[PDB]
Parts: structure tokens; C-alpha cells; sequence
């Protein structure tokens, strides 16, 4: 009833903030870059009992990489993430995906535009096209306002359990 | 004793093999596991052998190992003992050889393999050409004997391929990539010759497929003759696509190929399309329901479907004038064009996005042919009218169907986000650019094009939909919402007169619909749609005022509606209608004597008494826009006073009571009230703009003294209880007044026709009230919005405020610097803001910087270095533009410039180089390069004064070349003096082409991360030595004119 | 102009079907769902006042947030609302009373479980707080009151009372309900005063008779607030949520028609 979700993206993406929002409904305004990884369990309750994503909150910065691919081992699903306010961070997406499937031949994955809330967005939804041919889901999220906040988890869930009409629930 | 770091001894394996299993399996201890394995990356890898050989969770543990090995190779390789280079070489080659063909390696996951293969790719990225010459050559034969060593070899070839064509941007220096390309290019035939071999003769499923896939990645670069002068495409269509498993790789390949530029290969593309389709028709029939086959189809067919989405869309999009120039292909593209429509009914707002990419492309193209309606009338002879333009004549029937699509699956026009501000505030939050809204707009575009191409058809359609809702019993909420959204899209895409007829018809029958239906769940949703529709057509409400009025009054009515959200519906609607039809509200209309606004104001309370906080705010913005119309300053004034008459009474009251007792401004309710009263005041000022000063003045000073009150009531609290006071009711509330106060002041200065006055009246009271107070606040209480409000209130005044940047920059500059100058974390706001502020005084007020103590000015630069050292991309980027800016602002003052160089120039170059060679700040790239670049340019002439100090025979050009080289050598001792000479001289060559200069910067970033070492001279020392010449011999073919 | 068939046609467009709503202006100023007949309906309304409803159950539910004409299942439309007073009653002398209501927000105040909370006619919470109303400081002994909240006076002027220390007054005729107010409101410790457990004063709205002389004197009074308009309760009406012709509202004037070089000087005045 649980799974291992590697959480990749580059630096300042909002990976850490995202999961932490998810784990407390706090919002962290401070940038403190994760050093190596730091796996946070998470739980949602659903149509079919409870489910737990083991969020391997990986780093972004080259400096503090860690054992990167080493963390992806035995990954059952994922989330490359980027920041719609810095074009650069979408350009490295392809690399993250790379390293990822070079460890996980077939594992449900999700790509996430974050920061959709800054009203000076520099990654026009026009420009996001990657997932398509690499056949990953894509979602527009903000961790500052909870726009499409749980899409990434609900999707993966539907995939790993093999249930399309699996809806989350309050309890 | 379970905590062991790893030094030398006869160092065991049964142990490490425990830490691994920890990190990957259990819990919080994993923190120290993970934290320890990061550290065995120090001295080296004399263990690599030790672990890899002597292998339960081995394969992990071996993994790790390979990581180390790989570090070793990616870098040290060069200065390795040559023989040991060989030792790895055969160590890996062999390791793979065995690890492949195994009576069970499915178990020994594709992992260990692929990372191993991956390593071999790494080695090759080092010597493949010069010191592995028989490689490709060999492994060919190496596969033609054994399938096992083959299947996998297809994968060596794959990764090699990506690594040298896809991901070589960044991971490799500029020239070494060129040399690996025309190297894979070179002997590619002997290996294409291989993949074919496989396809045509081998029957081993997995092998075949991993060759399709490895072919898929060949298709990004391989020369075109391999695709088109070969029976390849034929092999895929006839032989691989019709086949359930390879079904997909087959397509994706196709797709890729279908993406090239036909120039020379039109014949091949024609037959590839028709053939593909013979296949496809054979497979997924056209009488089949794609919607179910997806909803019900499993992942086996999901992707097939999405890749059809891509093959289709990308092809039709890139070979159209190819798919009509023959009466013979006309029927095939129709078949294909029909596929698109089926696929488009797919409930999957990501496939549908591809489909809609085509749809919109077509629409645009056939809008560029003719943007007009096929002149409606037959001809007097009866004949065909001949005015249908050459192309759409070919899609008429099918554009009818895409219109149907937009008006059926029309997307949600708006994206409201209920969600509560960082003040415990619960609000509605209107989003601007979201993948959502993008769906909306693109559908709108397509239906606007497809409306200009035959708007008679849109009208017709949208009426068959609405009919089918009233009686038609296609009735459902979702579908009604879609019908009226698509109605609201096509606004202004219709000859006015045309659309008068239209609307009246449409909504008339929707009022009829709304009576029909029993209930109030339905009566409301209907109504709401009527009101979007209606407010979507202000052209209409302007030519028909009796109606405008009627809709406004109805609006007001709904403003006491206690059914769900009907009230939010009404307010949105009213504010739309107020902004747009804003003029008719303040002028006298045929049918009555006195301007409608009047009645509205003379009735404010009775209209808006059943609203809640936000709703009333939005209402005040609403009548704002109206008062913003009346340009007659006398009446506009009278109107602004009676418009702000209700809140002003609250305010005036709270303000009497605060004379008598400045304690009530501590009263939780009366602050709830200074809050709401202000949110009003802000929206008001927003719609009203400049003349609103009449109001603002009225309270400005007092407002100030209360802002100043709350401020000192908060720091206090905070100072005596911790930042923790912030997370409680009243502090949050007070904060809110302060914020909405500053948002009031910036708000109004932001849109004022006058600078002089504002600077002379509304600025000096800020000083003591808001600025000095920010200084006097305790750090964890100083409001960040002060900085940003100051920032905004400097761009609007510029020169006028330049004389006071002393006074301001005092209150705030240093005191705030000290909050941002310990780490790069605490106080994120202050950081960002403070720096927008410095950005702006620098921009519009440089004279300031000119007239202050050299020690201060210095202090300002310093802070800027501090910006661009930031890891938060905004603080550092904003810091950069403040730098590039400031260099140029220096440029003007010939006087200050020179000295500026004689103190800071080199002392800036150190900082910028620092960041550039930092692995963290790589979004700087374009800014670093931009600045560094401009500065060297600058050097080659502009710096008229000697920095070395040995007179002129040590002229500056050569000086710099020198000190840069020295600076980098010493910070990077490994680089041979050659790598450095190369680079630095490339700083004055690539000098003017910053795309090129950027290229260069990265070139160097790779050079440092890898020990090039003595012997190795595969860095084509000279190749580029003349290469930069071609750059220098253009800067004067352009910049001498 | 055919669109004039919409101007009339957008006219007929209704969410409600409450006769003579006070949402819209007085059924004289326009010219559908509204007649000249207040008086008729009043009748059968009374003549059908043999309790069928479990009002007692209801007060609980309201006061405790537990949910299993008709009883309004949540917080919206719990207030008894006035229809414009049109048919000026034959028997107004000694059978009707009138509250000079003030300006502000109507609200269902529901004080139970140690809390107190004001809602709009639409189950929207507009304040939460502490009162001296039985149930709203600090026992299954709640209070429910129908109030206009005047912002300028931070006072909740009470209009009517439907529930008090756990006993529904919905079953009761207005002349009583109101007595119960004036007999029981000014008798709470501090309810009509401002403090740290009663931040908001609660003041009962006076009522008077509708006798010619009355309306007369009442129209020349001084009030502790700003006059919005006048309410008319048929002495003998129970308390039924939503529009009823048994409470007629009218604005203050209609009556005698109806049978008649710097900024500015700083208030506060502290440091520069
Ligand atoms: N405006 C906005 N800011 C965000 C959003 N999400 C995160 N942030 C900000 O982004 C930064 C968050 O940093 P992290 O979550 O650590 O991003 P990261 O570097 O990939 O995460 P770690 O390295 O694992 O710590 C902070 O500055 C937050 O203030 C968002 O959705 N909208
Ligand atoms: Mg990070």
C-alpha cells in the first residue's frame, strides 16, 4: 500500500517547499538547498484505503548532488520539477529525465511547472512540450497558492494502483 | 559501535554492504548512511576492484562502486598512467561481456548493466578515436556472432549516441563534440548496415526492439541518405508498425522522420504518408470509436494513441503544400484528417492539446489565405460562385467539424483559486497564465479564425447546441456552461449588426430556457451563463443603454441572492460591465434626465448590504471605473467625495476615538475595520487613478500616523515575545493595515499625472512615518513592503526624488543590509525587495550615488556583489542587471568613470569570474557573459588610465589579459597554461558576439571540472586558435562602419 | 428596436419567486412575480399556523452544525425576511408594530458551544467571537437571534429572537418574542456593554404602534444610530424564515406617501 517517489528538479525549483506544504500546509519562503536527499513519507486517503508516497526529496545543485542515480534505484514513480519563472530550469529537464529512466525503465512519472503564481511567468505554457514524446504527465502547480496542488500525487496513484476513477478523500 | 568512517585497512565489504541496504531500505538512520557514503568519495577508489569483484544486495553495492569508478574516469583519466587507462578499458569491456548473456540477468537488473554500458560510454568519450580505433569496427563483428553481446551492444551505441549528439551541450567542450560527431558520422555506415541486418533477418524480439529504439535516437542527426536513400521507412511501415509490440517505437521513429524539411525528399514523404495510412486504416479502423478504445484501452494502446496524435499533428503541420499538389493524395489526407477528429474526442487534456495545436495551425493558415466569408450569394447564371479560396475549399466540411469541436469541448475561460493569503485571509484569487487558460485561449483563437472563415456556420452550430439544450434534452450543466463559454469567446469576431441579431436571439431563448426549468439549482446556473454572455458583449451594452441599465439593475438584484456564489457571479459581472461600459454610467442617457451613477451612489448601502467584505470591495472598484470616466474635474470631485462617503464615516469615527485614546487603534475590531476601510480605499484608488488624490489627501496624514501607530504596537509586541507573536489574530490584523496602507501609497503614486507635487507633498511624510519607523522597528518586524513600496515610489518620480535618496537610503539601507548580510537565507522578502529598491534608485537616480562618501558608494557596490552571489535566482539576477546597468550609468560621467575603474574595475572582474566558475549560478550565463564581455570591450579603448602603473608600455589590454590569466591559473592550478591562454584570448576575440562568448564561458566551465593534465593534447590547441580569428575578422566587418 | 423584447425579457428573469422581494425596488417604481395582494396571503398564512415543524430539533441543529415549506438545512436563509409593505393593512392600528431598523448587516447570531458567530442571509460567517449571550462566553443551552450589526457603533442591534437558553421562540407570536427581548436582554450581566468577553454590545431595537399618532411621533425621534427604514410585524406572527408578507418594510420617506499648498489638517496630531 506504499511506494517510492524520487523527487527531481534543479536548484530552487521548489521541490522541498512543495513536499513540505504537503506535509504540514506550511509555506517556506526561505531558500535552503537540500544537501543530498531527505526522504519524507506522505499519506493521502482515498477511494481504496490509505496510500503513502515515500518522497525522496533529492537535491538540485551540482555542488550538493550526493549519490544521485544511487537514490533513484528501486524507484516506482517520480516528478521532475521546474520553475516557470526561470526558463533555464526547463532546459535541464531533459537531463533529469535522462538520469531517471537510466535507472527506471518503466515507472509512472510527472513533470511539474511550479511558481505558476508569480504573475511574471517566463515559461509560457506554449513552451512546455517535453513530456509529450517522452510520454509523461504534466501539471501546472504552485506551492504558494495550491493551484492544482495534488494533481501530481492523484495521477501517480491512479497509475500504480491501476485505477482510473480513484478519487482522494477527506478522511 | 555502529558508526564507521572508511580509512585504510584490509577494508571489508560485509560492512559497507550494510550501510547501502540501510540508505535504500529502512529509516532515519538512513540519514547517517546516506551522509556517510557521500564521504567515501575522497581519496579515491582503490576499492573499486575490491567491491565490484567480491559481490545479497550486492548489485546495489556494486552500483555505488561504479559511481566512484565513473568519477575517476570523467576526470582523472587524462593524467592516469596510460597502462592503467588500458586496465580499466579491458576491466569494463570484460565486465559487460560477462554480465550480459546470463542464464538470468533479467534479475541482475537492466540497471547494473546500463550503468556499466554507461561507463564504457564514459571511457569512449575520452579516447574512442585516437586510442580505441578498432572499437566500433570490432563490436560490429562482436554482435554478428552472438546475439547476447549484440542486443546489449545496441545499447552501448544508443547511449554513446545521446551523449555525443543530444546531451553534449554543456557536458563536453565545444570542439571535442565536433570531433566526436564527424567521428560517429565517419564510421556510421558499418553500423547502420548492422541495425538493418538485424531488422531484416533477426527474429529475436528483444534484440529487434532495442535496435528500433537505438535507431530512434540515431534519427536526430544521422545523414539523410540513410533515411531516404534507404528502404528504411519501408522496413518500419511494412514490417514493424503493423506489429503489436514494436507498434510504438515504429511510430515515434516515423514521427521523428516526418519532422524534417522535405526540400529534396518529397517523393519519399508522399509514399511514407500513404503507406503509413494503408497500415493504419488496416489497424485502427475509421469506424472505430477512439474515445472508448482509450478510456478502456490499457497502457498498451494509450501511448500508441498519443503517438498517433504526434505523428499525425507534426506531419500534417510540416507537409501540407505536399499533401495537396496531387489529386491522388487528396483522399489520403482526408482519411488522416478524419483520424484527427476521432482522436480529438479523447478525454485527455494533453492529447487534445496536440490535436488543438494542429487545429489552430490549420485555422491560422486558412485565415491567411482568405480572412473573409465566401461571398454569400449564388451567381445570376446559377453556376458556382468561384470565391471559395483554393485551399479551404478542401477542408470546408472538416472545419465545420472543428468548429463543432471548439463549441463542444470549449474550455474553462477562467481559473478562480479559492485559497487564503498569508494573513489568515480567505479570498478569491484570479490566475493569469496557467496551462488552463492557455487551453481556453487556443480554443478561442481556433473558433475566432473558424468564425471569420464562415461565421454563418458558427452561429448556426451554436444555435443547434442551445436548441438541443432548451427542448433538445442534451441538457446538462456542464454542456450549457461550454455553450456559453464558446459564445463568450467569439465576441467581436462578428459584424456588429450580425451579432446584434445573434445575441438577442441567443439569450432571449435562454431567458425562455430559464423559466422552463423547474428549480433554483438550474435557474441560477442558467442565469449566470446569461450574465457572462451578456457582459461579454459590451459593444452591445453601449449601443443599447435601456438594456445596460436593465442588466445592471438585475445585477444589483442578484446582489442579495443567497444561493451559492450567485453573488460572486453578480459582482464579477458588474465590474466587467463597469470597466467596459464605464462611460454610459456617468453621462446622461436618452430616457432619463440624471446620470445613472447618481442613483447608484444615492443607493450604495441598499445595493451592497448583503454582500460580504470582498464582494463590497470589488463593488467599490466597480464604481471606481465609473468615476474614472467623468473627466469634468468639478463633478468628478463632488462624485469622489460622495463615493468615498460611507467608508469615510467609519474612518472619521475610529479617528475621533483615537484622539481621545490612541488605544482603540489596538482594538481588534477597530483594526478589522481600518483594514476593510483601507482595502476599499485601495480598490477605489485603482479604478479611479490620479484624481483620487482628492480622497487620499483627506486622510493621508492621519492614515500615516495610524500606520506608524500599528507599526510601533507590533515591534513592541515582537521585541517582547518573539517572531511568534506574528502567528496570532491581532498582529496579523495590524500587519494588514500597514500593508494595505503601503499598497495604498504605492497604489496611488503608481498612477499619477504629477511628479513634482507628489514629491513635494506625499513624500516627506513617508520619511518620518513609514521610513524612519522601518529603521526603528526590530528586525523581525520591519515590514518588507516598505522597501518595495519605496521602490515603486521611485520609478514614478525619478529625478524629482533624487535629492532625498540620502535621507531614505539612510533610514533603510544599512539597517536592512545587516539582515541580508550573514547568510543567503533568512529574510527572503527583505533580500528581494531591498534589491528591487537598489535596482531602481540606481536606474532613475544615479546622481545620488555620485554625491555621497566614497566609503558609502563603495558600500553600495559591495552589496551588489552580494546580490549576484545569491543562490536565489531573482536576487542574484536583479543584482546582475543592477551591475550592467550601473556600468553604463558610470559611462556618462567621464569624470567619475575613470576613477571608478581605478578602484573597482578589476575588483569587479574577480567577483564575476568567481560566480561564473561557480557550479551553482548557471542562470547567470547570459548576464555574466553579457557584463564580462562589455567590460573587455570597454578595455580595448574606454579605460583611459593606467592600472598596472608601469607607464604606458604596460598598456591596459595586455595588463588585463595578464591579471585575468593569473587570477584563474592561481584559483585553478591544474589547468595547463595553454587552456588559460586559449580562454583569455577568447575573451577579447569572442568579445562582441555574446552568444559566442556564452559558448566560451561554458567551454571553460567544462575545462575545470576535468583534469586535462600534462600529456593529453586532444584539446585541439590550434583548430580554435584560428577559429576565434573568424570572430575577430567580423567585429570590424561590422563595427567600423 | 426588437431588443426591447429583451429589456422586457431580461426583466422577467428571476432566481427567486418570492413575491414582492426587497431585493428589487418597490412594486411601484417599475410598473411578473408580484401582485397587489399582501393582505390576502397574510390570512392563510396565519390560518395555517398549527405547528407541523420540529422547530426544537432545528434550534439544536443550527446551534451544533449537525444535519441528519421546509427547514433551511444550513446557515443561509435562517432569517425571516420582509416583503415590501404594500397592502397597507385594514387593521394597522392595534394589530401591527414597527421597528425603526438601523443601517448595517443582517445576521443570524448563533451562540452555542462556548462561541458566538454572525452569518449573513447566506450562510457566510462574517465574524466569530465571544459574547455574554447564553452559550457564547466561556451546556446544550444555546441562543439564536436575528440582528443588524451596525459597524459605526460596533453594536448588534437585535431585531427578534428565535432561540434563547435552549428553547425555540419560533413557535411564538411577535408581540411576545419582542417582550421576551426587552424583558430578557437588558437583564443580562453586560450584554449591552463592551468588554473582554463581550467585545460587541447587544442592543434591543425598540418597537412602537402603527397608530396614526404613532408613526407621527416616531418619525420625528432621535435614535442611537442611522435610520435605514421601518419594519412592520403583524403582532401575531410566528417566526418563518424567508420572505413573508407578514413583515412589511418601507424606507423612511415612503410613509407619509403610504397613507400619510499641502494636504489637510491631521485629526490625530502626533509626531511629524
Ligand atoms: N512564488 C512562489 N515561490 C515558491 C513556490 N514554491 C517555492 N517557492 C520559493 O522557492 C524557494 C523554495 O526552495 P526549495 O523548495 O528548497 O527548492 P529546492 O532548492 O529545489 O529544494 P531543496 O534543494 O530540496 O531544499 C523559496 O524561495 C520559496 O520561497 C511557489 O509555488 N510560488
Ligand atoms: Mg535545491
Amino acid at each position: 500500500v506504499q511506494f517510492k517517489l524520487v523527487l527531481v528538479g534543479d536548484g530552487g525549483t521548489g521541490k522541498t517547499t512543495f513536499v513540505k506544504r504537503h506535509l504540514t500546509g506550511e509555506f517556506e519562503k526561505k531558500y535552503v538547498a537540500t544537501l543530498g536527499v531527505e526522504v519524507h513519507p506522505l499519506v493521502f486517503h482515498t477511494n481504496r484505503g490509505p496510500i503513502k508516497f515515500n518522497v525522496w526529496d533529492t537535491a538540485g545543485l551540482e555542488k550538493f548532488g550526493g549519490l544521485r542515480d544511487g537514490y533513484y534505484i528501486q524507484a516506482q514513480c517520480a516528478i521532475i520539477m521546474f520553475d516557470v519563472t526561470s526558463r533555464v530550469t526547463y532546459k535541464n529537464v531533459p537531463n533529469w529525465h535522462r538520469d531517471l529512466v537510466r535507472v527506471c525503465e518503466n515507472i509512472p512519472i510527472v513533470l511539474c511547472g511550479n511558481k505558476v503564481d508569480i504573475k511574471d511567468r517566463k515559461v509560457k505554457a506554449k513552451s512546455i512540450v517535453f513530456h509529450r514524446k517522452k510520454n509523461l504527465q504534466y501539471y501546472d502547480i504552485s506551492a504558494k497558492s495550491n493551484y492544482n496542488f495534488e494533481k501530481p500525487f492523484l495521477w501517480l496513484a491512479r497509475k500504480l494502483i491501476g485505477d482510473p476513477n480513484l478519487e482522494f478523500v477527506a478522511m | 559501535a555502529a558508526r564507521q568512517l572508511l580509512d585504510f585497512s584490509q577494508k571489508l565489504d560485509i560492512n559497507l554492504l550494510d550501510n547501502v541496504v540501510n540508505c535504500l531500505y529502512h529509516g532515519e538512520g538512513a540519514q547517517q548512511r546516506m551522509a556517510q557514503e557521500v564521504l567515501t568519495h575522497l581519496k579515491e577508489h582503490p576499492d573499486a576492484w575490491t567491491r565490484v569483484d567480491t559481490i545479497s544486495q550486492n548489485m546495489n553495492t556494486k552500483y555505488y562502486g561504479l559511481q566512484i569508478l565513473e568519477n575517476v574516469i570523467k576526470t582523472r583519466w587524462k593524467i592516469l598512467p596510460r597502462n592503467q587507462c588500458e586496465g580499466i578499458k579491458k576491466y569494463v569491456v570484460g565486465l559487460i561481456i560477462k554480465t550480459s548473456s546470463d542464464p538470468t540477468c533479467v534479475e541482475k537488473e537492466k540497471v547494473y548493466i546500463g550503468k556499466l554500458n554507461m561507463i564504457l560510454v564514459q571511457i569512449l568519450k575520452q579516447e574512442w578515436p585516437k586510442h580505441w580505433p578498432t572499437f566500433i569496427s570490432d563490436i560490429v563483428g562482436a554482435s554478428r556472432t552472438s546475439e547476447s553481446l549484440c542486443q546489449n551492444n545496441m545499447v552501448i551505441l544508443k547511449l554513446l549516441s545521446e551523449e555525443v549528439f543530444d546531451f553534449s551541450s554543456g557536458q563536453i567542450t565545444q570542439v571535442k563534440a565536433k570531433h566526436l560527431k564527424d567521428s560517429m558520422c565517419n564510421e556510421f555506415s558499418q553500423i547502420f548496415q548492422l541495425c538493418q541486418f538485424v531488422m531484416e533477418n533477426s527474429q529475436n524480439a528483444p534484440l529487434v526492439h532495442a535496435t528500433l529504439e537505438t535507431l530512434l535516437r540515431f534519427l536526430n542527426w544521422i545523414p539523410l541518405g540513410y533515411i531516404f536513400e534507404t528502404k528504411l521507412i519501408s522496413t518500419l511501415i511494412y514490417k514493424f508498425l503493423n506489429v503489436p509490440m514494436f507498434r510504438n517505437v515504429s511510430l515515434k521513429c516515423l514521427t521523428e522522420i516526418a519532422g524534417v524539411s522535405v526540400s529534396q525528399y518529397e517523393e519519399q514523404f508522399e509514399t511514407l504518408f500513404t503507406l503509413t495510412m494503408m497500415q493504419l486504416k488496416q489497424m485502427l479502423p475509421l469506424n472505430t470509436n477512439i474515445r472508448l478504445a482509450y478510456s478502456n484501452g490499457k497502457d498498451d494502446e494509450q501511448n500508441f494513441i498519443q503517438n498517433l496524435s504526434l505523428f499525425l499533428c507534426t506531419f500534417l503541420k510540416e507537409h501540407g503544400q505536399l499533401l495537396e499538389k496531387r489529386l491522388n493524395l487528396r483522399e489520403a489526407l482526408m482519411e488522416a484528417l478524419h483520424y484527427m477528429l476521432l482522436v480529438s474526442e479523447v478525454e485527455e487534456t494533453e492529447i487534445f492539446k496536440i490535436c488543438l495545436e494542429y487545429w489552430n495551425h490549420l485555422a491560422a493558415e486558412l485565415y491567411r489565405e482568405s480572412p473573409f466569408s465566401t461571398s454569400a450569394s449564388p451567381l445570376l447564371s446559377g453556376s458556382q460562385h468561384f470565391d471559395i479560396p483554393p485551399r479551404r475549399q478542401l477542408y470546408l466540411t472538416v472545419l465545420s467539424k472543428v468548429r463543432l469541436l471548439m463549441v463542444s469541448r470549449m474550455a474553462k475561460p477562467e481559473e478562480v483559486l479559492v485559497v487564503e493569503n498569508d494573513q489568515g485571509e480567505v479570498v478569491r484569487e484570479f490566475m493569469k497564465d496557467t496551462d488552463s487558460i492557455n487551453l481556453y485561449k487556443n480554443m478561442r483563437e481556433t473558433l475566432v479564425y473558424l468564425t471569420h472563415l464562415d461565421y454563418v456556420d458558427t452561429e448556426i452550430i451554436m444555435t443547434k447546441k442551445l436548441q438541443n439544450q432548451v427542448n433538445g434534452t442534451e441538457w446538462s450543466w456542464k454542456n450549457l456552461n461550454t455553450l456559453c463559454w464558446a459564445i463568450g469567446s467569439i465576441s467581436g469576431a462578428m459584424h456588429e449588426e450580425d451579432e446584434k441579431r445573434f445575441l438577442v436571439t441567443v439569450i432571449k431563448d435562454l431567458l425562455g430556457l430559464c423559466e422552463q426549468k423547474r428549480g433554483k439549482d438550474n435557474k441560477a446556473i442558467i442565469a449566470s451563463n446569461i450574465m457572462y454572455i451578456v457582459g461579454q458583449y459590451p459593444r452591445f451594452l453601449r449601443a443599447h443603454w435601456k438594456f445596460l441599465k436593465t442588466v445592471v439593475n438585475k445585477l444589483f438584484e442578484f446582489m442579495h441572492e443567497t444561493h451559492d456564489g450567485v453573488q460572486d457571479m453578480a459582482c464579477d459581472t458588474f465590474i466587467k460591465i463597469a470597466q467596459k461600459c464605464r462611460r454610459h454610467f456617468v453621462q446622461v442617457q436618452v430616457g432619463e434626465v440624471m446620470p445613472f451613477i447618481d442613483e447608484i451612489l444615492n443607493n450604495i448601502n441598499t445595493i451592497i448590504c448583503d454582500l460580504q467584505p470582498q464582494q463590497v470591495h470589488t463593488f467599490y472598484e466597480a464604481v471606481g471605473y465609473m468615476i474614472g470616466a467623468q473627466t469634468d474635474q468639478t463633478v468628478q470631485e463632488h462624485l469622489i467625495e460622495k463615493y468615498m462617503l460611507l467608508p469615510n464615516q467609519v474612518w472619521d469615527s475610529i479617528i475621533q476615538q483615537a484622539t481621545k485614546n490612541v488605544d482603540i487603534l489596538k482594538d481588534p475590531e477597530t483594526v478589522k475595520q481600518l483594514g476593510s476601510i483601507l482595502k476599499t480605499n485601495v480598490r477605489a484608488c485603482k479604478a479611479v487613478g490620479h484624481p483620487f488624490v482628492i480622497q487620499l489627501g483627506r486622510i493621508y496624514l492621519d492614515m500615516l500616523n495610524v500606520y506608524k501607530c500599528l507599526s510601533e504596537n507590533i515591534s513592541a509586541a515582537i521585541q517582547a515575545n518573539g517572531e511568534m507573536v506574528t502567528k496570532q489574530p491581532l498582529i496579523r490584523s495590524m500587519r494588514t493595515v500597514k500593508r494595505e496602507t503601503l499598497k495604498l501609497i504605492s497604489g496611488w503614486v503608481s498612477r499619477s499625472n504629477d511628479p513634482q507635487m507628489v514629491a513635494e507633498n506625499f513624500v516627506p511624510p513617508l520619511l518620518d512615518a513609514v521610513l524612519i519607523d522601518y529603521q526603528r522597528n526590530v528586525p523581525a518586524a520591519r515590514e518588507p513592503e516598505v522597501l518595495s513600496t519605496m521602490a515603486i515610489i521611485v520609478n514614478k518620480l525619478g529625478g524629482h526624488i533624487t535629492a532625498e535618496i540620502p535621507q531614505i537610503f539612510d533610514a533603510v539601507f544599512e539597517c536592512t543590509l545587516n539582515m541580508i548580510n550573514k547568510d543567503f537565507e533568512e529574510y527572503p522578502e527583505h533580500r528581494t525587495n531591498f534589491f528591487l529598491l537598489l535596482q531602481a534608485v540606481n536606474s532613475h537616480c544615479f546622481p545620488a550615488f555620485l554625491a555621497i562618501p566614497p566609503a558609502q558608494f563603495k558600500l553600495v557596490l559591495d552589496s551588489i556583489i552580494w546580490a549576484f552571489k545569491h543562490t536565489m535566482r531573482n536576487v542574484a539576477d536583479t543584482g546582475l542587471q543592477i551591475l550592467f546597468t550601473l556600468l553604463q550609468n558610470v559611462a556618462q560621467e567621464e569624470a567619475a568613470a575613470q576613477s571608478f575603474y581605478q578602484t573597482y574595475f578589476c575588483d569587479i572582474l574577480q567577483h564575476i569570474f568567481s560566480v561564473v566558475t561557480d557550479t551553482s549560478h548557471t542562470a547567470g550565463l547570459t548576464m555574466h557573459a553579457s557584463i564580462l564581455a562589455y567590460m573587455f570591450n570597454l578595455v580595448e579603448e574606454g579605460k583611459i588610465s593606467t592600472p598596472l602603473n608601469p607607464g604606458n608600455p604596460v598598456n591596459n589590454q595586455m595588463f588585463i589579459q595578464d591579471y585575468v590569466a593569473n587570477l584563474l591559473k592561481s584559483a585553478f592550478p591544474h589547468l595547463q597554461d595553454a587552456q588559460v591562454k586559449l580562454f583569455v584570448t577568447g575573451l577579447f576575440s569572442l568579445n562582441q558576439d555574446i552568444p559566442a562568448f556564452k559558448e566560451h564561458l561554458r567551454d571553460f566551465l567544462v575545462q575545470i571540472k576535468e583534469f586535462a593534465g600534462e600529456d593529453t593534447s586532444d584539446l585541439f590547441l590550434e583548430e580554435r586558435e584560428t577559429a576565434l580569428r573568424q570572430a575577430q575578422e567580423e567585429k570590424h566587418k561590422l563595427q567600423m562602419s | 428596436g426588437s431588443l426591447n423584447e429583451l429589456a422586457l425579457k431580461l426583466a422577467g428573469l428571476d432566481i427567486s419567486q418570492d413575491l414582492n422581494s426587497t431585493a428589487a425596488p418597490h412594486p411601484r417604481l417599475s410598473q411578473y412575480s408580484s401582485l397587489e395582494q399582501s393582505e390576502r396571503r397574510r390570512r392563510l398564512l396565519e390560518l395555517q399556523k398549527s405547528k407541523r415543524l420540529d422547530y426544537v430539533n432545528h434550534a439544536r441543529r443550527l446551534a451544533e452544525d449537525d444535519w441528519t415549506k421546509k427547514l433551511p438545512k444550513h446557515y443561509a436563509n435562517q432569517l425571516m425576511l420582509s416583503e415590501w409593505l404594500i397592502d397597507v393593512p385594514s387593521d394597522l392600528g392595534q394589530e401591527w408594530i414597527v421597528v425603526v431598523c438601523p443601517v448595517g448587516k443582517r445576521a443570524l447570531i448563533v451562540a452555542s458551544r462556548g462561541s458566538t458567530s454572525a452569518y449573513t442571509k447566506s450562510g457566510y460567517c462574517v465574524n466569530r467571537f465571544s459574547s455574554l449571550l447564553p452559550g457564547g462566553n466561556r451546556a446544550k443551552d444555546y441562543t439564536i437571534l436575528d440582528c443588524i450589526y451596525n459597524e459605526v457603533n460596533q453594536t448588534y442591534y437585535v431585531l427578534d429572537v428565535m432561540c434563547w437558553r435552549g428553547h425555540p421562540f419560533y413557535d411564538c407570536q411577535t408581540d411576545f418574542r419582542f417582550y421576551w427581548m426587552h424583558s430578557k436582554l437588558p437583564e443580562e450581566e453586560g450584554l449591552g456593554e463592551k468588554t473582554k468577553l463581550n467585545p460587541f454590545k447587544f442592543v434591543g431595537l425598540k418597537n412602537f404602534p402603527c397608530t396614526p399618532e404613532s408613526l407621527c411621533d416616531v418619525l420625528s425621534m432621535d435614535f442611537p444610530f442611522e435610520v435605514d427604514g421601518l419594519l412592520f410585524y403583524h403582532k401575531q406572527t410566528h417566526y418563518s424564515p424567508g420572505s413573508t408578507p407578514l413583515v412589511g418594510w418601507l424606507r423612511p420617506y415612503m410613509v407619509s406617501d403610504v397613507l400619510g499648498h499641502s494636504p489637510d489638517h491631521p485629526g490625530c496630531l502626533m509626531e511629524n
